[PDB]
RNA sequence: UGUUUAUAGCCCUUGUUGUAAUACGUCCACUGGGGACUGAGGACUGCGGCUUGCCAAGGAUGCUGACAUAAUGGU
RNA sequence: CUGCCGAAGUUUCCGGAUAGCAGAAACUCAGAUCAGUUUUAUGAGUAUGUAAAAUGAGAGUUUCUAGUGGGCCAUUUUUGGUAAGCAGAACUGGCGAUGCGGGAUGAACCGAACGUGAGGUUAAGGUGCCGGAAUGUACGCUCAUCAGACGAAAAGGUGUUAGUUCAU
RNA sequence: GCAGAUCUUGGUGGAAGUAGC
RNA sequence: GCGAAACCACAGCCUGGGGAACGGGCCAGGCUCAUACCGAAGCAGAAUUCGGUAAGC
RNA sequence: AUGUAUAAAAAUAGAGGUAGGCUACUCUCCUGUAUCGUAGAAGAUGGGCGAUGGUUGAUGAAACGGAAGUGUUUUAUUGACUUGUCCAUGAAAUUCCAUGAAUCCAUUGCAUACGACUUUA
């Protein structure tokens, strides 16, 4: 439906080839996204399964980054021989966490590659940041203690954007023209 | 603010082709806001445009317009076909368009 | 079947909640917390009844839902009475020393068949390990998870293993010679 | 849980030709069907799949197959209508309809009729 | 969609019978095209009556008498498969006889990988009994508690702004 | 649990309004819109429909503009 | 340079003379004949040939005059085979003179046989992304820790799924 | 009436400012 | 400082598959004796053996 | 460009809000078809009434924001705008779409295919 000049998504609970299908699919469209949180991407099957499968592939450069794994998927998705998928490529922004500038900044998800909405009930899913800690990858530790630390200071702000939203909530029915003219379903 | 924006929002996808064969001739045009071919027989023959600046300034306007109509539908996800006056080019795969209101039935 | 669901009866503990899939379950003895999320089972609280519910599951799922009443059940024993394993040394020839410490949360083994060395075994927490004084060579774990008790006893008895030695002619070790609630 | 598949709960259809109508399960079909029935006229009993309906809170006395003239009787006697419209999801559902037949003018009226309660903003004063 | 047809065959009156036997056939097919040629199968494949020797005197479809009352069918089937020589019975629980016979031609494709030609269904009577039922699950369908949670149904609007809430 | 309309009802059969409704199939020389691509031919002849004339009937004409002194194109 | 016709690639006797295939001319005919046709029935042994109804096409010549006078693959039939494969003939078309859509790609596979174009609709194959097209619907099966997707292969499985049957 | 004939005649290149003297 | 000649369709990374070579052009992609460990074996212990795991040597 | 408008987390197989004193509550979810914003010659000129508020610009600012803080607020004053409710004029004939250091250098050996290398200078 509608769109948006630049997109920022939550990957958590998304899995690994749903969410870049899409992705790639965006971005062939010209639009601009930006994947955050690249560390809690899902991939269906046991962690066993893909621990093969990505030292099947270290048996190029071998990248370790969550980030770099997404961005790997989703280079194949697209003509990267050609100057049109060398373009969509660079309109991609995969990242592990959510930075600064995308922490203040509205964070939409696909229901079409959600997780929960996608695979059956109790089958074994591995995350991507999980499974890259034990193939290179050293930075696990410390992105969720900042992921804990920007949970805290994004919690303080939704307190207080509720708190603001409880008054104009209670000065919304204190103005009679709200029940006046209700006849229009607002 | 609010602008005028008495048109939709569009985007230039691909041109009508097969695996291996395109026609550039048809152009495949997204009008987002459209999610099926039935939704999509509102906006036929409406006024599709793909405006563009050049450098190169022409009475005092840097501003280039080719103009097309919407033909058909393409597909069951409200995709449309568009002929331009002048084929589009191929470089403007993702492009925005713009898809006015007029010629008018409503 | 529709939905197989377990009923068991909710002990005296004054605690069972068992909000987002951990078991908080405290009771006169202590506050054992578990983790139940790995399961696909719906637990039902009622009353003094709980309830696991497994909906359109499969055998795996069904065994699952077995075992997690089996896992509730060893808590909520274990929250009221406890559990309490005796083990017995057995020496050959070179006595055994054993020292407690930290109030029995580290075991040290010395003398055991002659070793040199000390080993060292450290007890899961919530189990303390303590000399009987009843019986020679005695110790009894007592603790509220009875999974701990026995790891913990399993521990001991993997440390003080003979190798490159015949088991039927030495037979000195130690083994668990009796286990059951402390209540 | 808060809902299940039982006879006599209330489900809203949301897929085909009956999508937003009221409707109650009177039998159990399978647990891929079911078999419902609505006391308007315009709503005839009938199979539906799980898949095109979505279980209400309201949960309404009725005994195992019963006829479309039983489960009428029913529904007024129970007083279901206007019991689901005292719950904010009618609410929400019902001002979607109302919006959505809206036309420019009524948009119009709207925006200068949302313009006033806007400047409002009595906080703190 | 399939439909029950009934399909009644005799074979052209000759010399030597000048009345013959009267052939009553119920069989499932989408059209009657199929139901005549499936009809015309199974009697060659039994009586050992030709078709060029025989007529279709009568075909009509038939409707559930009852079809907004749930039941239990019980279908026999035959089954050709690379041994050749199989036979099998099975139970299933809806409305409508030909739904059966729908849901009786998935379950045999999913498992067995079966086609429509090998199957020939002798006989569908429905199984009012509870007691008649032969099937477990059925037996668990006939309780008085049905009352289960719902099975997911794993539901362009792309990009969604919340998370979905995926409850009841 | 067993029970038989009660202090809920259900199933079967006839009756039942009835000549029910609906679905499906098929048909209308029944009708109302939306979109796109083509305009070949060059007096009159013909076949038809209305009422000499008229017409949607042996193939596009009307009404407008702007630009032309750029657009349209070409290389 | 353009346009229009257009093979054969092999019977048979034997480097050949024939023939066949493809054209030219002159003849007589549409109330005359003909057919990689289907029948009917006679017989003969489900087929067989012959004779006489349907369907289609106007047919039959005579004369002389270019080229070919290799095969491959595939289908079916085949006889023996024989580590097993295979080999051997024969039967029939396609390519060989032929581009096009699909088949990842590819000459033998699936569709389709070609003037220059606009529009429409399909075949085969497809609709997550690369890629045009449903991240369609309704059932199920499958968990692999090598699936699947496009011979050790038989079987074994505290491997399942549906289970059936028989015992209690 | 030419693109071919390890074509004929003429001109001219890369190898190369190389091998080298 | 003076100065050639042979040669010259054009080119110039791999990996596979592409049946006829196909790579240089085409299609999809990149650019286990010992011992360490334990298990089994009377292996009395020493002496060790075997079994695997294991490419460190 | 054409509103280049929107910051919880979290489960989903339950969560959040709401409230009482973690035990008992309640309500909402069932997506955003939401919310904010939006009227004027793209938005004129005055008269007002009514807010006497709101919308903001301008600078003068302090606080917060490491991660990639580079932006969130708090404002202080002033400048205007205000379609909140109204009026009076105005915008058109374009009279149907086109819009100063460093290097070389010298020194340098500490170096060794060649530079490089290495201080000094």
């Amino acid at each position: 439906s509608e769109f948006q000049k630049v997109v920022v998504i939550d990957a958590k609970g998304h899995l690994l080839g749903r969410l870049a299908s899409v992705v790639a699919k965006q971005l062939l469209g010209g639009q601009k996204v930006v994947v955050v949180r690249c560390e809690e991407l899902n991939i269906s099957g046991h962690f066993f399964r893909n621990k093969l499968k990505y030292l099947a592939y270290l048996r190029a450069f071998h990248f370790r980054a969550p980030s770099r794994i997404f961005q790997k998927a989703v280079r194949g998705m697209l003509p990267h021989k050609t100057a049109r998928g060398q373009a969509a490529l660079e309109h991609l922004q995969a990242v592990e966490g959510i930075p600064p500038p995308f922490d203040k900044q509205k964070r939409v998800v696909v229901p079409a590659a959600l997780r929960v909405l996608r695979l059956k009930p109790g089958r074994k899913y591995c995350t991507v940041g999980r499974l890259s800690s034990e193939v290179g990858w050293k930075y696990n530790d410390i992105v969720a203690k900042l992921e804990e630390r920007r949970k805290v200071k994004s919690a303080a702000f939704y307190q207080a954007k509720l708190a603001k939203q409880k008054k104009i909530a209670s000065a919304k029915e204190a103005s009679p023209v709200n029940q006046k003219l209700s006849q229009f379903g607002y | 603010a609010q602008g005028h924006r008495l048109y939709v929002k569009a985007k230039h996808l691909s041109f009508q082709r097969s695996k291996h064969v395109i026609h550039p001739g048809t152009s495949i045009v997204k009008i987002e806001g459209c999610d099926s071919k039935e939704e999509a027989q509102f906006y036929l023959g409406k006024r599709v445009c793909y405006v563009y600046k050049s450098s190169k300034a022409v009475r005092g306007s840097k501003i280039r317009v080719i103009w097309g109509t919407i033909a058909r539908p393409h597909g069951n996800s409200g995709a449309v076909r568009a002929r331009f006056v002048h084929n589009l080019p191929a470089k403007t795969f993702g492009s925005s368009l713009r898809v006015m209101l007029y010629p008018s039935n409503i | 079947d529709i939905y197989k669901d377990e009923t068991l009866t909710i002990p005296k503990g004054v605690t069972v909640d068992i909000k987002a899939r951990n078991v908080t379950v405290t009771g006169p003895r202590g506050t054992l917390k578990q983790n139940l999320r790995h399961v696909d089972i719906e637990m039902k609280k009622q009353g003094n009844t709980i309830k696991f519910i497994v909906w359109h599951g499969s055998r795996k799922h069904n065994a699952c839902i077995r075992s997690v009443y089996s896992i509730i059940n060893n808590m909520i024993i274990g929250v009221t009475q406890g559990f309490r394993y005796k083990m017995r040394l057995v020496y050959a020839h070179f006595p055994i020393n054993i020292n407690l410490t930290e109030n029995g949360t580290v075991v040290e083994i010395r003398n055991f068949l002659g070793e040199r060395i000390t080993r060292v075994i450290k007890c899961l927490p919530g189990v303390t390990v303590s000399i009987s004084s009843a019986v020679k060579d005695e110790i009894i774990l007592e603790g509220n998870s009875l999974e701990n008790v026995s790891q913990s006893a399993a521990n001991i008895k993997q440390i003080c293993n003979v190798r490159n030695k015949d088991i039927r002619k030495f037979l000195d070790g130690i083994y668990v010679s009796e286990r059951g609630n402390i209540e | 849980f808060k809902r299940y598949v039982e006879v006599g709960r209330v489900v809203l259809v949301t897929k085909g030709e009956y999508t937003g109508k009221l409707a109650v399960i009177v039998d159990i079909v399978d647990h891929k069907r079911a078999l419902i029935d609505s006391p308007c006229s315009e709503f005839p009993r009938q199979v539906i799949r799980y898949g095109s309906v979505v279980l209400t809170h309201i949960v309404m006395k009725l005994p195992r197959g019963a006829r479309s003239g039983i489960v009428a009787k029913k529904w007024k006697a129970q007083d279901v209508c206007n019991k689901w419209a005292s719950s904010a999801w009618a609410k929400k559902l019902e001002a979607k309809k109302v919006r959505s037949q809206l036309n420019d003018f009524d948009r119009f009226a709207v925006m200068r009729l949302k313009k006033q309660r806007r400047e409002q903003v009595n906080v703190a004063v | 969609a399939l439909k029950e047809y009934q399909v009644v065959g005799r074979k052209v009156p000759t010399e030597h019978e000048p009345v013959p036997k009267l052939f009553r056939m119920r069989l499932f097919a989408p059209n009657e095209s199929v139901a005549k040629s499936r009809y015309w199968y199974f009697l060659k494949m039994i009586n050992k009556v030709k078709k060029a020797t025989g007529e279709i005197v009568a075909i009509n479809e038939i409707s559930e008498p009852k079809p907004l009352k749930a039941k239990v069918f019980g279908i026999w089937i035959r089954y050709d498969s690379r041994s050749g020589t199989h036979n099998m019975y099975k139970e299933f629980r809806d409305t409508t006889r030909v739904g059966a016979v729908e849901a009786m031609y998935a379950d045999m494709a999913a498992r067995h990988r079966a086609r429509f030609r090998s199957i020939r269904i002798l006989k569908v009577v429905e199984v009012e009994k509870k007691e008649d039922v032969r099937r477990n699950y059925v037996k668990q369908l006939l309780n008085p508690h049905l009352k289960f949670p719902l099975p997911h149904r794993r539901t362009k609007k792309v990009f969604a702004p919340h998370r979905p809430s995926t409850f009841y």
